[PDB]
Order: C-alpha cells, then structure tokens, then sequence
RNA sequence: AGGGGAUCGAAGAUGAUCAGAUACCGUCGUAGUCUUAACCAUAAACUAUGCCGACUAGGGAUCGGGUGGUGUUUUUCUUAUGACCCACUCGGCACCUUACGAGAAAUCAAAGUCUUUGGGUUCUGGGGGGAGUAUGGUCGCAAGGCUGAAACUUAAAGGAAUUG
RNA sequence: CUCUAACUAUAAAAAUCUCUCUUCUC
C-alpha cells in the first residue's frame, strides 16, 4: 500500500528529474528523492581557534568557513544517521527537528 | 420583543471598547463569522460590538431559562479566563470547570467529577475542543465566547469577542452574569452599574498576587 | 457516468460488449467452444462404460496418508484411457 | 430477584420517580439512555436471543488468548429493537454483557403499509437500507401475510421487530453475522428517518420531560 | 460458580478456585473461576487467606 | 460538454438539499428544468423558484424547504408504454403511497399519477419524493 | 533506589490536609504525631511516612507546592483571589479621560447611535517585517 | 523466481528453438 | 401513519429541526434544544413561559448552529438585526 | 552504417572474500555511453487513479495574468515604470484540517454527489497456475513488439489491517 | 510585547533446519 501519498520523490508534476550521486555509495538518485544537507562549517575548528588565532599574522583575520551541500543517498541516509525511521503518525511532520539550538 | 431598556447602554458600550474586545479578531478570517466590521487597516479586523452586545443577552435569555441553576456549567481550560468562571458560578448559580476539565466528565456516569448539566459555557472552543465533544456526545447546548478565529463546530449561540486579552472575557464574564442576574430578578432594577466591579474577573498572575500582598503587608 | 454508455441508440455497443465478455466465463467458454465433446474423455455423457486394463491403487496427498483402489478403464465408445475409482471398502476385490 | 437499582442518572432518577411513563418521550427527546434499567422498566417484556457465540483470539508470547464475542437481539416485536455486541472472557458474561449493551441501544421502528391501510401495520413504511462493513441490507415493503423474506439471523431480527411482512435484499460479505446484523439494524432504525408527505406538518415542540421535571432529578 | 458466589455472601474479601484435569476432553486443561482480590506475597499470604487442596476421582 | 442539463439541475438541488440549504442557483434553466420545478411545486417537495432573464438561457434561483429528500433523471428518456409506468414506480420509488415518477408525455410533463389519470404515457423524464 | 511508593506519599498528602497546624518540622515530634493520629500497621512504614510528611512540610514552609491543600492555603488563596482595586482600570481614569480608537471603530461607535468620548488615530497599515 | 527471469528463461528457449527452426527452414 | 379509521397508528411523531425541517432520530445524540426565555417590561425572565429551537446534530456538526439561530431568533422578535438575510 | 573516442563502464582480464565466488569490495577494460541518417515501440512509460461536464468544506500559502488601492520604499527635481505591501479574481503544480460523505480498510476534497442505484463516452477484468506459453496472423534486418487459447492441475492464490 | 548562528567524524565474515495443531456451551 502508499506508505507515503508523496511517494517519497518530492515530484507532484514533473515526471522525470535529472538524478544525482551519492557522497558515500555513489548511487544514482533523482536530486528530488535524494535527502540533501548543506553543511555549513568551520575551516578550523574550536579545537585550534586558540591555536590559530596566538600563531597568525593579520591580527583580527576573520577565519573562512566552508560550505558544501551534501547529497546523500538513501540507504545511505538511513545508514549513516542523516535521517531516521519515524513513526507512521510523526511521519506527517516535514518541520526540521525543531531548532538544535537558539 | 424586548422592551427598548435592552439596548446597548452608553456606558456598556464604553466598558465593552475599553477592555478591547473589538479591537482584536485576527488577521484571518473564517466565513463562519459575519460579525466582523470594518476590517482595519493595520489587518486586525474590528467585531461589531452591538452584535456582541445582543449575543450576549441572548445567551443571558438562554441561561435564565433554565429551571434549576446548577445545570449551568462553565468551563475554561486557558489561563485567562479562568478566575472569572469561578467567579462567575459564585454570583450566578452555575457550576464552574477550571484548569483541566477531565475527559469524560459528562459522558461516562461513573466519575466522581460527572456533572450532568442543561447548559455548557465555553470560553475557548479552540482550547475546549474536549468539552465541546463530550456536550456533543451527551445533547447539550455550548454557549462559547468565540473569537472571529475560532472555529465553530458543535457551537450553538457564540457570543464574539476576544480571546487574546485578559480584560476582554473578563468583562464579557461580568456583562454575562451582571445580566443573567438582572433577568432572574436578584438584581432589582437594570440601570445600576452592580455596584461590584469589572476587575474582580480580570486575570491574575502568581506574580502580581505576590506583588499585591507585598504592597498589602508593607504596613 | 460508468464505462458503459446509456445512450438510447446504444444497444449495439452493449450488445456485443456483453457478447465479447461473456468469454471471460469458464461455462460459456466451455458450452460454446463445446470442448466437452472434443477433448473431454466423455462427449457431454454422464456415464460410460469400458474395459479394465490393469488394477492400480494410486496414493493420497499430505494431510491423508493411505492408498485409494484405483482402476485403469479403457474406454470402448471412442478407446481413451482414463482411472476410475472402485468406491466402496471391500468392493477392488469384486471388480475383475 | 435482588434489585435495588439507585439511580446515577437524571434520566433514571426520574424513571425510577415514575415520573417519565412511556418510551416514547425518551426516543422523541433524543435523551440519553445510560442505565439498562430504564429500558428494563419501559418495556417489562423485551425477549432476546442469542444470534451468534464467536471465538475470538489474541496471539501473545504464551499460546493465544481467546474470549468470546456474543450478539445478542433483544426487542418486544412491537416497534422495539436493540443489538447488543459484546466480547468477554466467559461465554455466560459475554451473553450478559451483550443483552445489557442490547437493552441499552433499544430504538423504535416505523412500520407501515405496502398499500391500503386496513388493520394495524404490517411491514415497513419505504425502502430502507443500511450498510456494515461490506454488508448491505436493503428492507422493501411486501404484500400482507407475505412473510419475512430474509435470512435467518434477519429473518429473527424482524421478528423480535414486530415486523410481520418485508421483502430483504443483501450485497456483500453477509458470511460475517455482525455485520450482518448491524446493517439490518441501521435499515430499521433508518425507517424512522426517512421523511414522508404523512409527516410534513410541523409541531410544537413540546419540552423536554427533564426541563419540566427537573426538580425531580438531583439527589439532594 | 455457587462456592464463589457462597464464599463472597460469607463475607470474604475475596475467592478464587482453580480446577485442572480432563474437562470434558481429552487434552488437560485447568479452568480459573474468581472473584474480588487474592493477594500472593508476603504472609498476608499466611496471614489472611487459607487455601484448600483436593483431588476428585472421576471415570 | 453538458448534454443533459435537467441532470445538472436536479444534482445541484440534490447537492444543496443533503448539506441541508434552502437555495439552489441552476444556471441552464431550459423549459423542461422549469416544467420539473413546477410539477415539484404542485407536489410540494419545492418552495418558491424564480427565472432570472440573462438573454442567455436564462438562470433559476431555487427556494427549499427540507421536504424534498432526492431528485433524479432518468437519464436515456426511455420510451415508456402505459403498461410499465408501474415497473418503473416499483423500481424507483420508496413506497406506493408516495413518490412521483416525472414523465414527459404528448399531454406535458406530468407526474405519473396525473398521467395514469390521462390514461397517456410518453417518455420518463425522472423522479421526485 | 529510595522512591517512596504509593501508600507513603499519598498517607502523607492525606496527613497533611488534614492535620496541617499540628503538624511540624521536625522527624521526631512528626513521628509521634504519626502514630497517635494514626494507624500504621507496621514502624518502617511509620517512620517512611513520618520522613516524607516532614519533607513535604519543608517544601510547603519553602512556598506553595502543588496537588496538596488545606484550610489555611485554601483560605489565604480565596482571600487573595477576592482582591479587587478600589481605584478603577477601566472608563477612562487613565490617559486623561480618552481613549485611543482608530477611524474604523470611531465608525462603529457613530453608526451605533451611540456619542462616546473618542480620539481618533490612524493604524499606519505598513505592518512590520517580523 | 523474478518475472524478469522467468520471462528472460523463455527468451532463452525461444533463442534455441528459433535457431532450429532456421537450420530446417 | 393513519389508519382506516382514522386512529393513528405512529408509535411518535419525530421532531424535526427548526433550522433545516429534517426529523430529529431517536438516537441522533448530537442534537440540541434551545430554550430562550420569554422577557416581559421590566426585563423580568417569566418562569415557565419561553420559545423552543430544536437544532439538528447534522447543522451543529457542520458548523452553521449558531448561524440559523441567528436567523431563528431574528425572524421571531428575539434579536435585532444580528442576522442580514442578504450576505 | 559514417563521425568522433574524455569520463564511466555489459562482456572480458585479473587482485581479494569465501567451503566454493568466473557475485558484491578493487584495478584495467572492448561494445555502449556522445552524435548524423535509418530502425526499434517496449518501462514500476506510476498519480499503479481515462477523458469532457456540473455541484458539494473550511485554511493558508505558491506560479502566470488582470483589476483596485489617497499604501511602502525606491529617484530622474515630482511623477512613469519596476520592486514590494493589502484586497479581489481567473487558470496551474500542489498542500493542511475535518467527516458531515465514500471505502474491506491503508486512505480519498476526490477514490464524494452509488441499493435514495441512470450527465456523455472509450478501454479493460471474471479464482490461482499453465501463460502473456503454443499455434495462426501481422510488424521488424535482428532483437522482439501487437493479437493471443486450450488440454491439464488446483482450494485457494491475493488485498488492507490487528496482536505476537 | 520586537528576533536567522553553530558545527563534523563507524560500513570485515555468518550457509542450512525432519514431525504436530487439538470442543466452546449459561
Ligand atoms: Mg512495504
Ligand atoms: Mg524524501
Ligand atoms: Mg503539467
Ligand atoms: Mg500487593
Ligand atoms: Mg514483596
Ligand atoms: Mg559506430
Ligand atoms: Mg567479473
Ligand atoms: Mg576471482
Ligand atoms: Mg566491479
Ligand atoms: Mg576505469
Ligand atoms: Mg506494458
Ligand atoms: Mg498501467
Ligand atoms: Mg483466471
Ligand atoms: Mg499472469
Ligand atoms: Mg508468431
Ligand atoms: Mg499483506
Ligand atoms: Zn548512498
């Protein structure tokens, strides 16, 4: 039966999209169905923000940040705790996980 | 009809857009409602507080129909109105709900808390949606202070006004029972302000109770 | 309204969607085709007789562990071979 | 036998009082009926009988379960249904359970004429139908003395009714008995719902027994 | 059914009978008739309520 | 396409009548969707309709009164000879006492009583009760 | 793993709403109390619900805390739930006898026939971004 | 068993009865 | 309904709602029946002596009870012009 | 068939894992992938929901267009645009709530207006397997496509959901 | 009754299983 009335892919209209590989297992998926997260983070992290900061020329230099979308597969997805089983009443909720932090 | 001493006093009227009631709806619209007037500018649309006023002494026609006054039952869930339902049953013979009204209070015979009354009150239908259901499951009428947001399913006779401000249900609360009152015959005639005042069915914080009765015990 | 048209002027359309589904039914199919005569170890008979060939008892399935009297008969009116069952409990030694 | 039968309800507090003495003020008010022992002193001669005993099984870690489901009829054949469906452990307590539940849903019939009207009615007013499940049961008014035209389980149903003369017709899965049952009884306790050109005249709406007898009710 | 019923009219706080063998088929089976509330542990066991074990011969 | 219009009619009055109205609008509005409409007045299973000119097939605006319980077009008008207005008085209607099969016969449209009184019968049109 | 089942704390609850001004700080005097004004069958069962009577007696000393009731909290509630203020919060007593309304309501008020002291003013019906 | 292969099996017996047929064609 | 001889056969005639003239069922428990009180001069509520409205559970679950009490109200003297028949 | 020939990669070549591994992991790797002509006509070609038409219920948003605002920033002094904001409307992919309707249910705002059965119309199915097989046509260079049974066998196969 | 900030990062191997199923009626 449907478990899911949008069928998972995210189309309603379409008909064909043009897929895209995984990060990990390079599986061919439609950029629709495939579960993409922009990962957003620190060139160096806080375990070296001291250290970098005490041993850099241009005093005050604004570190950069590295960005990258991540599109992963879907056993993947499952595999690699990007994304979880939910329950048939809480699969309803596509909100993101209420904030992380504030 | 009603004799023309049933219309909407000047100083009703004033307390009535004191307290707000008018002044906040929504900024959305349910076709249920043809109450509202003059959708406002600012997108808060204002209620037609005549059509508030003769809800409310219909629903006071409603209530002193009823033989016997503890088969009137009022309940609030939401902090807000609260105090004045307890207020309320103290002047008027009714039964009051606070806090949480327990599922199954009018359905099921065998709770200690099952009252089967004629009548039920509502201060929310949003938020009372479980007395709402339990008087639909039992045949009982629910007069409910509905906003022009709320919805209006199993919800006869709605009294529109707001239900964002503190002042707003507790003036309603007053006007309610101040006329219930009047119908009955305890209060003798119907032009003295009922000497007791709107305030004492306002809401009230733990907070400011607290910074009450520090003022109170300072001397 | 449903797949069938309602038209007054119809009944042509009806008529033969009716005679072409009536195939999908195994009695229709069989009655017309009439594949009882032809292929069937009988032609539409409710009895016949024959000659026993030989006197075989042939096993039961799962659930029924036993083996049931059978009979070769060949059969004299066109010369098919079918088995036959000898019914009763002491009645395989009676049929020669 | 021993009965003392306080009453938790308004509605048996004033049938206990005597105060309400036919069941139709209860069916015209809609009221609630809670207490079995309102119907048990409404109607002093509400037959039963057991329609159906079905064992039902629940597969947990050790061996299965099993209660069982009655479906009790009750009814006074005339004009008074109810159909009780009950599971419980012991077959005897599922019985009693399910005539209780049956008593509880008691409900009135509106038989009527299949033509002339000559002597009291003798079959059902319309066409009725109800559907359960997959089970559909459509009631069609028949001739005088036609009999019931019906299964056995509905055939009983109608009996108990008072219905004397219908004609049934049932679409689907009618194996299962409840369902069966239940369709038939949405059917006759439909005919009450179905407005007629002999019913159009408004009325007065008198009030309800429990507002004029108000005071009766309240234990105080 | 009529010892339990017996039992609870003396003023009992609870009954409770167990009766296992052969009822009425072949296969063993043991049948559990109760009625109000039957504590286990601790001699409130001891204390309060009183067992009783017999063996019926039938054919 | 609409092809029977007398079956968006009655649909629109079965629609307003089971969310329980008092008003229709019917946009059509032919001869024969107000021939029905007065037959159903005669009857009473209708209030008090109205044509609205538009030089445009006109429209209808339908008043009820909860005493209609369901329309229907028959929707091939079959041919129906005198014999079997009974047939189709059993097969449609609820009961014998009641009910009308609305039938378009050389006399008008007629329900079947009136048209069993005639002793004429024409083509079925639907029913009412 | 000390969690103080059922019996201790709801004999507890039920000992403090009923014997509230008797009842006090300390273990020892609560313990007496326990056994005089009731019936513990066994003493560790006594001495839990003596424990759990004095820190429920502490942390009602410390303020109100839920579920629990007596006359004394009871009556202090009422009487500051009967508190009303002599000076009026409604009719205007504040900002000089005028209230603010904008034109619409100032309508309303017109087209009910009715002549209330208004100040009209204008909602700027830009709404802000959020 | 899949219908893919079962169907392909088929295919596959096809393959060899076509090319019989065409040596004694 | 009516027997030859003129003696009623009906076991009860149902009520019907007041706002959508549909009959009330027997076991239709979502229904509802309103009593206003009648008001004389003086504004005294006259014990005993009111109008009823029986409100059918089907208008009461589709959300229009309040609407056709309303109008019910207006059309008998009850409230004034709280209901515009012309939307 | 002609052109190209990077990547990735049916076959193949191996190196591993294993009891076996001519499978999954790995490294190379033809045909193919990319194209100009000519074929092929099949996909879980899926919304597993035929098309046209009417009506029925509340809530927001979104895309294209159009109306009005004594609206806001825009700047070219003002204005005209544009871009927003508010309200409305037409059309589209959609979505949330609910049953007062429908379903065997999962669920559907259509899968509603269906025993209270008829708006027009096309195609398909009649238990499972044999079987989308054989045969006979027909299309194709080939692959294969379209059409498409029976003999016989079987009491089930299957759908949704509940507890383990 | 006014609000968009923090973060990473695991995939070795594991094939198969001879019984037998039993009534709910007060
Ligand atoms: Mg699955
Ligand atoms: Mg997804
Ligand atoms: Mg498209
Ligand atoms: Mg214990
Ligand atoms: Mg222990
Ligand atoms: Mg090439
Ligand atoms: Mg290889
Ligand atoms: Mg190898
Ligand atoms: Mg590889
Ligand atoms: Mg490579
Ligand atoms: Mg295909
Ligand atoms: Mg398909
Ligand atoms: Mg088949
Ligand atoms: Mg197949
Ligand atoms: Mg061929
Ligand atoms: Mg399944
Ligand atoms: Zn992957």
């Amino acid at each position: 039966p449907k478990k899911r009335a949008s069928n998972g892919r995210n189309k309603k209209g379409r008909g064909h999209v043009k897929p895209v590989r995984c990060v990990n297992c390079s599986r061919s998926v439609p950029k629709d169905k495939a579960i993409k997260r922009m990962a957003i983070r620190n060139i160096v992290e806080a375990a070296a923000i001291r250290d970098l900061s005490e041993a850099s020329v241009y005093a005050e230099y604004a570190l950069p940040k590295t960005y990258n979308k991540l599109h992963y597969c879907i056993s993947c997805a499952i595999h690699a705790r990007i994304v979880r089983v939910r329950s048939r009443t809480d699969r309803r909720i596509r909100a993101p996980p209420q904030r992380p932090r504030f | 009809s009603l004799p023309s001493t049933f219309d909407l006093t000047s100083e009703d009227a004033q307390l009535l857009l004191a307290a707000r009631v008018h002044l906040g709806a929504k900024n959305v619209q349910v076709h249920q409602e043809p109450y509202v007037y003059k959708a406002r500018p600012d997108g808060v649309n204002v209620i037609n507080v005549g059509k508030t006023w003769e809800k409310i002494v219909l629903a006071a026609r409603i209530i002193a129909a009823i033989p016997n006054p503890e088969d009137v039952v009022a309940i609030s869930s939401r902090t807000y109105g609260q105090r004045a339902v307890l207020k309320y049953a103290a002047h008027t013979g009714a039964t009051p709900i606070a806090g949480r009204f327990t599922p199954g209070s009018f359905t099921n015979y065998i709770t200690r808390s099952f009252k089967e009354p004629r009548l039920v009150i509502v201060t929310d239908p949003r938020s009372d949606a479980q007395a709402i259901k339990e008087s639909s499951y039992v045949n009982i009428p629910v007069i409910a202070l509905t906003d022009l947001d709320s919805p209006s399913e199993y919800v006869d006779v709605a009294i529109p006004c707001n239900n964002r401000g503190k002042h707003s249900i507790g003036l309603i609360w007053y006007l309610l029972a101040r006329e219930v009152l009047r119908l009955r015959g305890a209060l003798p005639d119907r032009t003295q302000p009922w000497a007791i005042m709107p305030d004492l069915y306002f809401y009230r914080n733990p907070e400011e109770i607290e910074q009450q009765t520090a003022e109170e015990e300072a001397v | 309204g449903k797949g069938k048209p309602r038209g007054l002027n119809s009944a042509r359309k009806l008529r033969v969607h009716r005679r072409n589904n009536r195939w999908a039914e195994t009695t229709y199919k069989k009655r017309l085709l009439g594949t009882a005569f032809k292929s069937s170890p009988f032609g539409g008979s409710s009895h016949a007789k024959g000659i026993v060939l030989e006197k075989i008892g042939i096993e039961s399935k799962q659930p029924n562990s036993a083996i049931r009297k059978c009979v070769r008969v060949q059969l004299i009116k066109n010369g098919k071979k079918v088995t036959a069952f000898v019914p009763n409990d002491g009645c395989l030694n009676f049929v020669d | 036998e021993e009965k003392g039968w306080v009453p938790v309800t308004k509605l048996g507090r004033l049938v206990k009082a005597g105060k309400i003495s036919s069941i139709e003020e209860i069916f015209l008010h809609s009221l609630p009926v809670k207490e079995f022992q309102i119907i048990d002193q409404l109607l002093p001669n509400l037959k039963d009988e057991v329609m159906n005993i079905k064992p039902v099984q629940k597969q947990t870690r050790a061996g299965q379960r099993t209660r069982f489901k009655a479906v009790v009829v009750v009814g006074d054949s005339n004009g008074h249904v109810g159909l009780g469906i009950k599971t419980a452990k012991e077959v005897a307590g599922a019985i009693r359970a399910g005539i209780i539940i049956a008593k509880l849903s008691v409900i009135p019939i509106r038989r009527g004429y299949w033509g002339t009207n000559l002597g009291q009615p003798h079959s059902l007013a319309t066409k009725t139908s109800g559907k359960c499940g997959s089970v559909s049961v459509r009631l069609i008014p028949a001739p005088r003395g036609s009999g019931i035209v019906a299964s056995p389980a509905v055939k009983k149903l109608m009996q108990l009714a008072g219905v004397e003369d219908v004609y049934t017709s049932s679409t689907g899965s009618t194996r299962t008995l409840e369902n069966t049952l239940k369709a038939a009884f949405v059917a006759i306790g439909n005919t009450y719902g179905f407005l007629t050109p002999n019913l159009w005249e408004v009325q007065a709406l008198t009030p309800s027994p429990m507002d004029v007898y108000a005071d009766y009710a309240t234990a105080s | 059914y009529g010892v339990v019923r017996y039992v609870m009219e003396s003023g009992a706080k609870g009954c409770e009978v167990v009766i296992s063998g052969k009822l009425r088929a072949a296969r063993a089976k043991s049948m559990k008739f109760a009625d109000g509330f039957l504590i286990h542990s601790g001699q409130p066991v001891n204390d309060f309520i009183e067992t009783a074990t017999r063996h019926v011969l039938l054919r | 396409t609409r092809t029977s219009v007398l079956a968006d009619a009655l649909n629109a009055i079965n629609n307003a009548e089971k969310t329980g109205k008092r008003q229709v609008l019917i946009r059509p509005s032919s001869k024969v969707i107000i021939k029905f409409l007065q037959v159903m007045q005669k009857h009473g299973y209708i209030g008090e309709f109205e044509y609205i000119d538009d030089h445009r097939s006109g429209k209808i605006v339908v008043q009820l009164n909860g005493r209609l319980n369901k329309c229907g077009v028959i929707s091939p008008r079959f041919n129906v000879k005198i014999a079997d207005v009974e047939k189709w008085t059993a097969n449609l209607l609820p009961a014998r006492q009641f009910g009308y099969v609305i039938l378009t016969t050389s006399a008008g449209i007629m329900d079947h009583e009136e048209a069993h009184r005639k002793h004429v019968s024409g083509k079925i049109l639907g029913f009412v009760y | 793993g000390r969690v103080r089942t059922k019996t201790v704390k709801r004999a507890s609850k039920a000992l403090i709403e009923k014997y509230y001004p008797k009842l006090t700080m300390d273990f020892q005097t609560n313990k007496r109390l326990c056994d005089e004004i009731a019936t513990i069958q066994s003493k560790r069962l006594r001495n839990k619900i003596a424990g759990y009577t004095t820190h429920l007696m502490k942390r009602i000393q410390k303020g109100p805390v839920r579920g629990i009731s007596f006359k004394l909290q009871e009556e202090e509630r009422e009487r500051k739930d009967q508190y009303v203020p002599d000076v009026s919060a409604l009719d205007l007593s504040h900002s000089n006898d005028v209230l603010n309304v904008d034109t619409q309501t100032a309508e309303l008020v017109n087209s009910l026939g009715l002549k209330l002291p208004l100040s009209v003013s204008s909602v700027s019906a830009v709404r802000d971004r959020r | 068993m899949r219908a893919k292969w079962r169907k392909k099996r088929t295919r596959r017996l096809k393959r060899k009865r076509r090319k019989v047929r065409a040596r004694s064609k | 309904m009516e027997n030859d001889k003129g003696q009623l056969v009906e076991l009860y005639v149902p009520r019907k709602c007041s706002a959508t003239n549909r009959i009330i069922k027997a076991k239709d428990h979502s229904s509802v029946q309103i009593n206003i009180a009648q008001v004389d001069e003086e504004g005294r509520a006259i014990p005993g002596e009111y109008v009823t409205y029986a409100l059918s559970g089907y208008i009461r679950a589709r959300g229009e009870a309040d609407d056709s009490l309303n109008r019910l109200a207006q059309q008998d003297g009850l409230l004034k012009n709280v209901w515009s028949y012309s939307r």
